[PDB]
């Protein structure tokens, strides 16, 4: 679940006050709580390594479920433009 | 019979804006229309889904400008980087390659670019909100990136397929060949062609810097939209024959059965504007769809080939083309070759030499006055007319001004040299 | 109605400043400065250009003048004969006409009025219900400007499509010679030649 | 092994015709909806910004 | 990828060597020459 352009810190406050208004709650291990600039994401692990884009979130960040650390999980990660490749140039 | 031959030509760098993107927006209508109410909430339920309509009219817009970044920038498959030496014969690329120094890896021309166009949402909050795009402007950094050091380093075989490396002034020999002016031409002008390129880079960093209207059109793009929200936002104090256009007046002051009424109106006005933003964000939207397919076809036809369409990469003819990112847009440097100092010469469709007309394999017959050369045509250059440059069609009776000259053949030449005497 | 910045006369001495540079220098004045060169070598060359050489033309030149010239006294014949000819910007006339003559119509609507003039309402009642017939016809003159506003910005939006369109077919066919097919007239493009026409 | 070559040509000449512009039209709503109006303005008012 | 003798034919001339950066010796066959020489260089 992405809350879109709130902090991290805002809904977890009005989730313990039990001010936010979506009754359902997704559970949070304290870490799959992860900060975008498209919002705050509950529910997915950011990893480090980079994947082409499979569910865009969005700034860059997309998701996808991934079989990790083996059992099945979604991930959030930094999207890869593509696979680098140095040019042979010379004179 | 009057012909003018350039015989110097200019390194003209120009430059082609094009919008790429608007801002994505998002709307509820519940927060617009009836914020924090459950009884206009209600009364709305009774217009059935025009919220859905509006919602998947603004949602498909959002998707459809990462639709639009993706088509135009992701048109390369591998991030392609620039050797260590940044040696390309006397070109200097420094201003359009990425700057390692800066935070952000970006060209000294696409920080100005950038710098030039102007999660608390302080302003215009009254439901809407400003969804971020999927790449963010380092990502297209990298691909602006990827796409110069491929055109570098590979000219037009990475766009067609793998990138195959050749050195950059065999590379611009061969857009030269591409044009119609031989590969000597380059060869024997190559300094002259790399300073004349350098020279215009810096005019074209110099003419984005002073010009305050340089970047018009994404700036009217970011305009265009911020207005359209002012406007959503300002006819919420509006109130439509209502009697106040604050809700929590009505609700606090009437009981219920006026107080519909009263909530009727302002839920009538409030659709009426909402249906009206939304069909001029997609009427705009369909403006910017455009613009970014135009952009796209740039991309693929001047970035990562040659173009033999006039005026489509730039005035004058096609060399090349480099990618630059903006707010919202794209930026295409194109260098083109236009001819300059042209000279004044009698031409003549053939050349008669012995009954039989001589044609032209590739260039034309120009004359000094005094002797007839063949010239190519888009750079003087004059030769001896010989058999080896011309061809033999009919005889001189046909054509309509063949003027007499003599068309030297080499292997006559020869054999009367070599063996005439034979003792 | 607002006129046009450039009256039909400008977008006549464009058209001839356009025609006198093809005729004069072929593609050199598009690509550069004007390059003076006989029409029959442009010819030539434009022959050399679609993939046939140049001795065919000048073998040929009395036959390609010749059907040149018959192809364009057909071309007047063609457009003088057919009153369809000039359907499109006829077309686009009719739509701006049909648009503006439906949104002075829709003043003589009531939309529930008593009346649909406003002057009636006025003399008659006094305000607490005058407002009330006001604001009926407020809404429904409100709703024909947003639709006419509406048809007129789509129909803008056709235009716009329309005359990039002509600006690359300019660029494209008058100002060079094309090899893509079908882009500048059936057949390999030669070359063309522009005039203008009323929106057009 | 057959081809066709061509021994003949004719220079044809196509006309296509392209819309470039169309009527520029100006409208004062205050005329349109209220035409001459004050009471029906004060009542235009209302209705904000269009 | 279809390499060819470098010949007269092949090649077209302009200028002299002292122009070109990166120019590199190397011979071009002419085959008028050779054939000439094959042909009567004797006579006898
Ligand atoms: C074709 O045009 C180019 C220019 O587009 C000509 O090169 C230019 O030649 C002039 C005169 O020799 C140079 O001006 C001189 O340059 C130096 C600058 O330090 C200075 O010594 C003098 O005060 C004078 O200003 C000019 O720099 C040079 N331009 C470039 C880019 O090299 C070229 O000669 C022309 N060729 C023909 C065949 O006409
Ligand atoms: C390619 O062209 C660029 C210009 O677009 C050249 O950049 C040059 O960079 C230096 C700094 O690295 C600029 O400042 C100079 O630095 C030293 C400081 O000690 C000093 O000698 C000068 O007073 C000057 O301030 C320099 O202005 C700039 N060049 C220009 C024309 O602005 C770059 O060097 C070029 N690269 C190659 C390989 O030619
Ligand atoms: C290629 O086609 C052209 C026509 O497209 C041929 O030229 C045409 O030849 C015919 C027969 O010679 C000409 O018809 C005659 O013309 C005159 C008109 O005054 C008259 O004496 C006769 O009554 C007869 O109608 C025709 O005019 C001529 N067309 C043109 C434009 O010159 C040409 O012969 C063809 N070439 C080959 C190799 O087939
Ligand atoms: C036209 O060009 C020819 C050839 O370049 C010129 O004749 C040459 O003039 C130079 C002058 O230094 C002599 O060294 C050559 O021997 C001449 N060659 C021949 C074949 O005569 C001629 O002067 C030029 N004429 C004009 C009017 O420009
Ligand atoms: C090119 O040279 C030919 C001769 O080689 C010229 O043809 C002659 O023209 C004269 C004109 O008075 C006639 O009297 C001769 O009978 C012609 N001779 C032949 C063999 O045809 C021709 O006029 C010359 N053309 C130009 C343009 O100078
Ligand atoms: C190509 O061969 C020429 C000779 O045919 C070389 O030119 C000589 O270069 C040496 C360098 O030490 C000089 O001392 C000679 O005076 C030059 N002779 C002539 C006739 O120019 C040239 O250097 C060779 N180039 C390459 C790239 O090997
Ligand atoms: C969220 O708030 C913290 C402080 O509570 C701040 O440091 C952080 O930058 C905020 N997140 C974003 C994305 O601005
Ligand atoms: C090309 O030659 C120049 C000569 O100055 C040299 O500086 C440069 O390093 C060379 N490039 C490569 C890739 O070796
Ligand atoms: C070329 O020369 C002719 C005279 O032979 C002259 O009339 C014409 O103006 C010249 N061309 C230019 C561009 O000056």
């Amino acid at each position: 679940v992405l809350y879109q352009g709130v902090n991290c810190t805002e809904v977890s406050v009005a989730i313990h006050a039990d001010q936010l208004t979506p009754t359902w709650r997704v559970y949070s291990t304290g870490s799959n709580v992860f900060q975008t600039r498209a919002g705050c994401l509950i529910g997915a692990e950011y990893v480090n390594n980079s994947y082409e884009c499979d569910i865009p979130i969005g700034a860059g960040i997309c998701a996808s479920y991934q079989t990790q650390t083996k059992s099945q999980s979604i991930i959030a990660y930094t999207m890869s433009l593509g696979a680098e490749n140095s040019v042979a140039y010379s004179n | 019979n009057s012909i003018a031959i350039p015989t110097n030509f200019t390194i003209s760098v120009t430059t082609e804006i094009l919008p790429v993107s608007m801002t994505k927006t998002s709307v509820d209508c519940t927060m617009y229309i009836c914020g924090d109410s459950t009884e206009c909430s209600n009364l709305l339920l009774q217009y059935g889904s025009f919220c859905t309509q509006l919602k998947r009219a603004l949602t498909g817009i959002a998707v459809e400008q990462d639709k639009n970044t993706q088509e135009v920038f992701a048109q390369v498959k591998q991030i392609y980087k620039t050797p260590p030496i940044k040696y390309f014969g006397g070109f200097n690329f420094s201003q359009i390659l990425p700057d390692p120094s800066k935070p952000s890896k970006r060209s000294p021309i696409e920080d100005l670019l950038f710098n030039k166009v102007t999660l608390i949402c302080a302003q215009k909050f009254n439901g809407l909100t400003v969804l971020p795009p999927l790449l963010t402007d380092e990502m297209i950094a990298q691909y602006t990136s990827a796409l110069l050091a491929g055109t570098i380093t590979s000219g037009w075989t990475f766009g067609a397929g793998p990138a195959l490396q050749i050195p950059f002034p065999m590379q611009m020999a061969y857009r030269f060949n591409g044009i119609g002016v031989t590969q000597n031409v380059l060869y024997e002008n190559q300094k002259l062609i790399a300073n004349q390129f350098n020279s215009a880079i810096g005019k074209i960093q110099d003419s984005l810097f002073s010009t305050p209207s340089a970047l018009g059109k994404l700036q009217d793009v970011v305009n265009h939209n911020a207005q359209a929200l002012n406007t959503l936002v300002k006819q919420l104090s509006s109130k439509f024959g209502a009697i106040s256009s604050v809700l929590n007046d009505i609700l606090s002051r009437l009981d219920p059965p006026e107080a519909e009424v009263q909530i009727d109106r302002l839920i009538t006005g409030r659709l009426q504007s909402l249906q009206t933003y939304v069909t001029q964000q997609l009427i705009r939207a369909a403006e910017i769809r455009a613009s970014a397919n135009l952009a796209a076809t740039k991309m693929s036809e001047c970035v990562l080939g040659q173009s033999k369409r006039v005026d489509f990469c730039g005035k004058g003819y096609h060399l090349m083309s480099f990618p630059q990112s903006a707010p919202h847009g794209v930026v295409f440097l194109h260098v083109t070759y236009v001819p300059a100092q042209e000279k004044n010469f009698t031409t003549a469709p053939a050349i008669c030499h012995d009954g039989k007309a001589h044609f032209p394999r590739e260039g034309v017959f120009v004359s000094n006055g005094t002797h007839w050369f063949l010239t190519q045509r888009n750079f003087y250059e004059p030769q001896i007319i010989t058999t080896d440059n011309t061809f033999v069609s009919g005889n001189c009776d046909v054509v309509i001004g063949i003027v007499n000259n003599t068309v030297y053949d080499p292997l006559q030449l020869e054999l009367d040299s070599f063996k005439e005497e034979l003792d």
